[PDB]
RNA sequence: AGGGCUACACACGUGCUACAAUGGCGCAUACAAAGAGAAGCGACCUCGCGAGAGCAAGCGGACCUCAUAAAGUGCGUCGUAGUCCGGAUUGGAGUCUGCAACUCGACUCCAUGAAGUCGGAAUCGCUAGUAAUCGUGGAUCAGAAUGCCACGGUGAAUACGU
RNA sequence: CCUCCUAAAGAGUAACGGAGGAGCACGAAGGUUGGCUAAUCCUGGUCGGACAUCAGGAGGUUAGUGCAAUGGCAUAAGCCA
């Protein structure tokens, strides 16, 4: 709960002057990382999503969740089954601890960042951005890895307003960029 | 580019480009200098070079400068 | 040892390894080992830690890897999107060194295209 | 005056440099010929990573300069690898020649480091100081030689026979 | 042999009338228990673009149904174990 309590605690408060909320039970929280990592391929190879897998497992502190296809009728081909990724979302306590590997040794963990986006935002609130490759963090063998990777990472806030998303994240170190 | 030392140019162009320095933008620059290096003076100016065939409306730019108007101004015709 | 990034060099000598390092010639590679204080003929693999830390710090100063791979095409794009007979040149896959086409450039536009 | 003769999707001839270990790279270091030069050759020393710049001697030349030949020899490294092979390409920054280096000069520095692993059918030259290989000078010329003309080092194989 | 219209709001009814299918398929695609719910679009997201997977919103049987058509199906007759 290291940045959990830090949210209770520094944030919330935060907002409760800068947005003036009514209740404590109404300024907008963590609500679970969700993650992805859509293998996609798979097809032949097959084994690059296994691959991915356990390089997503490494990440993510639970097990992969392999998923199928809804269309199966896909412009390139697929089929009903056909796998094409693991979502993979969090659970509190390892979503925040993961929020710290995050933001902390994630985005830091640069390849050549100087900033982060501002518009992941969506409509209710919700922030979800792609970190487009695999930044090698504490992963099997950091360099006897996989080939590549990339995946996606989304929050999904309790907010109402991308605006109000804004304070949160930024309450706590998200880096952003400004 | 090299030309050591003294960003070299015609006097024609310069007489010319300077009197827009302050006259300010106006019609293009009838010139065949493409052999000298553009200014900062006629940063954004209305220009022209010749090609063999006529003149382009060269304009100068920011980066655009220690640069030749020639080399902004394709001669031979390709398809 | 990824040293820039990567690139593991291991038994060539630290010089002739070194030169692995996307961005360092000959010539990079000889200087920073004295100005680090690492002989030629030792083996980076070889070498002792200190004898591989120095490498990173000072390598750190010239551009390697990433941003120089990155930043070279940006330079080739400036005058690309520019406008200029240089990169006219690229986006026609044509030689901007002044060379002749009629023959002789399939390192330029590549082999054959009957 | 500017542009074009340097265009490029192609094909053909003539060449240069490679595919490496009879080699590459480092250091040490031996032997040559023939030529050029007052609007030239230009040392010495100074600065520069270098091209090159400053100052300025000598020589119209068996006096001076261009000019500290390369292969080679010694030692060491490399370890058969697309590899310390090979260098095309390109990017950044510069020197110099001339009003003038965009189109279209030569070169230097750092970086980049392709094709290429000895090449089908077919085809070329060469019978000895020749071939092969390695360097050197000159003409033209402000400045653009892998071309041309010329010089010497090292130095083969094979020829029954028509 | 099956489905719809003709068929006049019970059944049923003709034509060389208008349309389309069957001659099978599943030891699970059956039984039961437990659980689940689409299509489509909008917004935001590595490689993901018209559409692969992820997130949120709108939407509501427009999805799905082993194979025609009609009827039916959310207490699902749809989906998973
Ligand atoms: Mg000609
Ligand atoms: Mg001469
Ligand atoms: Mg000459
Ligand atoms: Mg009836
Ligand atoms: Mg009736």
């Amino acid at each position: 709960a290291k940045l959990h309590d830090y949210y209770k605690d520094e944030v919330v408060k935060k907002l409760m002057t800068e947005f003036n909320y009514n209740s404590v039970m109404q300024v907008p929280r963590v609500e679970k990382i969700t993650l992805n990592m859509g293998v996609g391929e798979a097809i032949a190879d097959k084994k690059l999503l296994d691959n991915a897998a356990a390089d997503l497992a490494a990440i993510s502190g639970q097990k992969p969740l392999i998923t199928k296809a809804r269309k199966s009728v896909a412009g390139f081909k697929i089929r009903q089954g056909y796998p094409i990724g693991c979502k993979v979302t969090l659970r509190g306590e390892r979503m925040w601890e993961f929020f710290e590997r995050l933001i902390t040794i994630a985005v830091p963990r640069i390849r050549d960042f100087r900033g982060l986006s501002a518009k992941s935002f969506d409509g209710r609130g919700n922030y979800s951005m792609g970190v487009r490759e695999q930044i090698i963090f504490p992963e099997i063998d950091y360099d006897k890895v996989d080939r590549v990777r990339g995946l996606d990472i989304t929050i999904t806030t309790t907010a109402k307003s991308d605006e109000e998303g804004r304070a949160l994240l930024a309450a706590f170190d998200f880096p952003f960029r400004k | 580019r090299s030309l050591k030392k003294g960003p070299f140019i015609d006097l024609h162009l310069l007489k010319k480009v300077e009197k827009a320095v302050e006259s300010g933008d106006k019609k293009p620059l009838r010139t065949w200098s493409r052999r000298s290096t553009i200014f900062p003076n006629m940063i954004g100016l209305t220009i022209a070079v010749h090609n063999g065939r006529q003149h382009v409306p060269v304009f100068v730019t920011d980066e655009m400068v220690g640069h030749k108007l020639g080399e902004f101004a394709p001669t031979r015709t390709y398809r | 040892a990824r040293i820039a990034g990567i690139n593991i060099p291991d038994h060539k000598h630290a010089v002739i390894a070194l030169t692995s390092i996307y961005g360092v010639g000959k010539t990079r590679s000889k200087a920073i080992l004295a100005a680090a204080g690492i002989a030629e003929d030792v083996k980076i693999s070889e070498l002792s830690e200190g004898q591989i830390d120095t490498l990173r710090d000072e390598v750190a100063k010239f551009v390697v890897e990433g941003d120089l791979r990155r930043e070279i095409s940006m330079s080739i794009k400036r005058l690309m999107d520019l406008g200029c007979y240089r990169g006219l040149r690229h986006r026609r896959g044509l030689p901007v060194r002044g060379q002749r086409t009629k023959t002789n450039a399939r390192t330029r536009k590549g082999p054959r295209k009957p």
